[PDB]
RNA sequence: GCCAACUCAGAACUGGUACGGACAAGGGGAAUCCGACUGUUUAAUUAAAACAAAGCAUUGCGAUGGUCCCUGCGGAUGUUU
RNA sequence: AGGAUUGGCUCUGAGGGCUGG
RNA sequence: GUCCGGUGCGCCCCCGGCGGCCCUUGAAAAUCCGGAGGACCGAGUGCCGUCCACGCCCGGUCGUACUCAUAACCGCAUCAG
RNA sequence: AGUCGAUCCUAAGGGUCGGGGGAACCCCGACAGAUAGCGCGUUUCGCGCGUACUCCGAAAGGGAAUCGGGUUAAAAUUCCUGAACCGGGACGUGGCGGUUGACGGCAACGUUAGGAAGUCCGGAGACGUCGGCGGGGGCCUCGGGAAGAGUUAUCUUUUCU
């Protein structure tokens, strides 16, 4: 597993085409969105839960997304 | 304080193999464990690593020399008349 | 007498271009505010001229003619002073301010480059030229 | 005798003891003489006879090792090589030469 | 009516030499034409001890005359060599300790160790520590020379033979007592399985001829013949005299 | 108080054979294999360390497995021969040629005098 | 100011003089013989004063050699001197 | 070789670390 | 809810660095890494290289239960060895 | 079972070609000898290197790679889920160098990249035993917070997990 410190890097790597699903998991202190690559996870973690919510709507339309 | 009259480092044997083998064996015994002065370095850190090899811990030069001493009475003469065939031989 | 002086050869001791040839552009004997030791700027040689030899193209001859060079600040003691002597001019192209940017660096590295093609061309200085080997 | 002109240089003239030492006044053009011990190792020898050959500088061979060297200097430590920067009362220079 | 300890030394299986942690055997180079004429400079880069023989090895490195490689070898090392010295292999090599010559450049009265039989076997003679060969004297003649061995014979050998100036390292080895049979075990571990020895008269007589008896006694001469057979050769073998000197 | 045992059919305490202790998230404690330790390169003329690589086995050494940085030092006889050895190799050859060159002089002069 | 550990040495008081309370754990001394010592041995009647041992002494041998194995060819000592 | 002591309880003394001019 | 601290000649394992001992100095190879040298090699809006990152595909054969012992081995046995 | 082993390597040694013996079964074992082959470019031919065994021999020596969590009546580091790693193959995209083969640091050295063939060199693998000291992981141990349990004629902010 990898940590991606940037949401810039992180949809990044989501535009690519090996990228299966996108899990975002609600922690009390922090977002978790987590990438299914074909070699690596990535996971990003958003402090704010404002630019939580304006990444989950900035993913990719074809881009599998799942609540945790 | 003293903690042997005579006896030094030949003590390790207690009353064992008789006096005579501890004395003869204790020339030995302090000869081989000594520190002995290194000519390339001019330190006095020359220790034995094997029977006849010897290496000094600062410079790291490595000496064949005697069994329990560094130089052997019979090296210095034949140090002494090889030189002398040498100059012979030269001249 | 001083011989640390611009225009003698030095061999470079220790560093990335251990072992490879140099000459002496600036010397600072007494260093400066940052640098309170001995040191000078040197210009010298990363990749040193192929053997050229006759039975080669004029190509084959003209590549392995090439020469790279390097500017650097070293400490005195990670030279070795030599007694041969370089009269190649690099006053007005290598100095200290050169080595403030990058871009000034390459400039002033391609023109003592290409003074020195020109030197090892005309034939002198064959010490200089011919890598150490060791 | 070199031992006293050494111990008069010691302790009325001017005088740097140590390989490094010795570089930096072989560089600076301070020294004046260099004395070298047998004990000296040979490319340490031969660095300096370079370096005292560039700088136009004479160079002794002390009739001893470093441990020697060190003992007419009046130290107690070795002393492989030294420099004499300048001579008070001695005529070293003058002799050697 | 059982063959004895001696008999069974020959055909070995326990009886062969220890040699698993040896480093090779020691010997000079093969003899060619720059030793033959000139000298090989080389460089002394290690001094090793070798399991079971007394005196130390010597790593020595030589450039190859006509190849582009390393020409490694190891000597018996003479006292007074140290790691870093160059050793001079040759006719004109010089007359220094450490250095190999061939006898004919050696004055007489000169100490060398590792002396050659054969003009080119590499080294046979005065090998073990503390041991050398003495020069006597030269035959220009027919090209022979005289040495005087460790065991004092004398002995002619061609004077293109071989050897290295100085006496071999290690000397005064056996001066020392062993004091106790753990050290014996030691020293023979590495050696060969001839330790302990078990005396012939504590033996029965089926395997030893000195066995049996009511009391412990041999009960005839201790002096056998040279032609007697295996397994009767047994104590003084051939002996001129016996007892005190 | 947990008790282990081998997580393989090596029951002998070898070199080879070693382990740790870790405490799984499970809540129980088991064994992990761990590599023997390892002498970095060493310098053959100092006998000392070389400095910037790893201490690793042979095989993680592999250029697939490890960063080229990590097995390389950037100078002559880099990661084979330390600093202090190269730089006495530099002078040893510029002062043996140097002496080379004033015999060779020497000579030829002796030989123009007589 | 805030923490920290079990070692040591003393002083009162006190019990039916019990108290290393179980457990754990040398009997000692004066001599003679043998073997110096540690070690080993008759698996299943002998552990010893027997064997070995370091130390001492003798004998053969310079490789075309000493000792030994092998029907023969060849081998062990020998990666030796 | 030959002598003395040893429990429990209540105390006393000695033997250290970190921080702050 | 899975939290915050202390302590150590404590025990098991691993590691580091010194010191003692040797007439004892205490394996080899596969494999891997690095280095000395520089024959030879390319273009102007594309060529020659690239141990860099990401992306793609594949990974054979045999063993694998269980006991490991006062009854799963040997001792003629479910034998105090 | 690509990840645990065998499998690979070699140790003491074993088995052999040729040669030498032997009536022969067989004996010695690289010792009596035109070695296996290995690299570069290719009209698959040329060039250059080439010291007579490229065989057996370790489920404790050396050694490419896997971890939790879960699951059966009986299997699991092998099955399930998730998350990694090793070896090999082939390309595509992007990046990097051309001062043809990077940059920085006085230096020790650092940075994910950052030429190269015959030839040569070094290191790791790779090593005894005993003693002290120091570091790390696991265990043991003391205190506080919270959760559950045990005792409660009396005491116990205490006993246990
Ligand atoms: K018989
Ligand atoms: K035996
Ligand atoms: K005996
Ligand atoms: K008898
Ligand atoms: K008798
Ligand atoms: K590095
Ligand atoms: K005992
Ligand atoms: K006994
Ligand atoms: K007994
Ligand atoms: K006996
Ligand atoms: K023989
Ligand atoms: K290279
Ligand atoms: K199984
Ligand atoms: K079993
Ligand atoms: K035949
Ligand atoms: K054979
Ligand atoms: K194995
Ligand atoms: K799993
Ligand atoms: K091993
Ligand atoms: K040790
Ligand atoms: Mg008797
Ligand atoms: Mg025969
Ligand atoms: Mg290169
Ligand atoms: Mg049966
Ligand atoms: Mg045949
Ligand atoms: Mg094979
Ligand atoms: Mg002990
Ligand atoms: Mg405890
Ligand atoms: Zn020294």
């Amino acid at each position: 597993p990898k940590q991606i410190h940037e949401i810039k890097d992180f949809l990044l790597t989501a535009r690519r085409k090996d990228a299966r699903t996108v899990k975002i998991k609600k922690n009390k202190d922090m977002v978790k969105f987590k990438v299914r690559c074909s070699k690596y996870l990535y996971t990003l973690c958003v402090s704010d839960f404002e630019k939580a919510d304006k990444l989950k709507q900035s993913l990719p339309p074809g881009l599998s997304v799942q609540d945790l | 304080t003293k903690r042997t009259k005579k006896a030094g480092i030949v003590g390790k044997y207690g009353t064992r193999y008789g006096a005579s083998l501890r004395k003869q064996i204790k020339k030995m015994e302090v000869s081989q464990h000594s520190k002995y002065f290194c000519e390339f370095c001019g330190k006095y850190a020359v220790k034995r690593k094997a029977v006849g090899i010897w290496g000094c811990k600062d410079c790291g030069k490595v000496k064949a020399g005697g069994a329990y001493t560094l130089n052997t009475a019979s090296a210095v003469t034949v140090r002494s008349t090889i030189r002398r065939l040498r100059e012979q031989t030269e001249s | 007498v001083k011989f640390l002086k611009p225009n003698k050869a030095v061999i470079i001791l220790q560093g990335k271009y251990a072992g490879r040839k140099a000459v002496i552009i600036r010397a600072f004997d007494e260093g400066t505010r940052d640098r309170p030791y001995g040191h000078c700027l040197v210009a010298g040689i990363s990749k040193y001229p192929k053997k050229v030899i006759r039975k080669d193209s004029a190509k084959k001859q003209a590549k392995k003619s090439r020469v790279k060079t390097f500017i650097k600040l070293v400490n005195y003691n990670h030279i070795m002073p030599t007694r041969y002597t370089l009269d190649v001019d690099l006053k007005d192209v290598v100095n200290v301010d050169v080595l403030q940017s990058r871009d000034k660096k390459v400039t002033a590295a391609k023109e003592a480059k290409a003074r020195l093609e020109e030197r090892f061309k005309t034939g002198k200085n064959r010490w200089f030229f011919t890598k150490l080997r060791f | 005798s070199i031992n006293n002109r050494l111990a008069l240089v010691m302790k009325s003239g001017k005088y740097s003891l140590g390989y490094k030492t010795v570089l930096k006044t072989l560089r600076s053009s301070k020294g004046k003489l260099i004395l070298i011990s047998n004990n000296c190792p040979p490319l340490r020898k031969s660095e300096i006879e370079y370096y005292a050959m560039l700088a136009k500088v004479g160079v002794h061979h002390f009739n001893g090792n470093n441990v020697d060297l060190g003992t007419a200097c009046g130290k107690y430590f070795r002393v492989s090589c030294l420099s004499i920067i300048d001579p008070g009362d001695s005529d070293i220079i003058k002799s050697l030469p | 009516g059982r063959v004895i300890r001696a008999q069974r030394k020959g055909a070995g299986s326990v009886f062969k030499s220890h040699t698993h942690h040896r480093k090779g055997p020691a010997k000079f180079r093969s003899l060619d034409y720059g030793e033959r004429n000139g000298y090989l400079k080389g460089v002394v880069s290690e001094i090793i001890h070798d399991p079971g023989r007394g005196a130390p090895l010597a790593r020595v490195t030589f450039r190859h005359p006509f190849r582009y490689k390393h020409q490694k070898e190891l000597f018996v090392a003479a006292e007074g060599m140290y790691t870093g010295q160059f050793i001079y292999c040759g006719k004109k090599a010089n007359l220094m300790v450490g250095n190999v010559l061939a006898l004919r450049s050696i004055p007489e009265g000169a100490v060398v160790c590792n002396v050659e039989h054969k003009v080119g076997d590499r080294g046979v003679f005065a090998r073990c520590s503390g041991d050398y060969a003495i020069v006597i004297s030269h035959n220009p003649d027919n090209g022979t020379t005289r040495i005087k061995l460790p065991s004092g014979a004398k002995k002619i050998v061609p004077s293109g033979c071989r050897a290295m100036i100085g006496q071999v390292a290690g000397g005064g080895r056996t001066e020392k007592p062993m004091l106790k049979a753990g050290n014996a075990y030691h020293k023979y571990r590495v050696k060969r399985n001839c330790w302990p020895k078990v005396r012939g008269v504590a033996m029965n007589p089926v395997e030893h001829p000195h066995g049996g008896g009511n009391h412990q006694h041999i009960g005839h001469a201790s002096t056998v013949r040279r032609d007697a057979p295996p397994g009767q050769k047994v104590g003084l073998i051939a002996a001129r005299r016996t007892g005190r000197l | 108080v947990q008790r282990l045992t081998y997580r393989k059919r090596h029951s002998y305490a070898t070199k080879s054979n070693q382990h740790r202790v870790v405490k799984t998230p499970g809540g129980k404690l088991i064994y992990q294999s761990t590599k023997k330790r390892a002498s970095g390169p060493k310098c053959p003329v100092t006998g000392k360390r070389i400095q910037g690589i790893p201490h690793l086995r042979p095989t993680e050494y592999k250029r697939s497995r490890l960063s080229r940085n990590r097995r390389t030092v950037n100078r002559a006889y880099g990661g084979v021969l330390s600093g202090s050895a190269v730089r006495e190799r530099i002078i040893r050859a510029f002062l043996v040629e140097e002496q080379k060159i004033v015999k060779k002089v020497l000579k030829i002069q002796k030989a123009k005098e007589k």
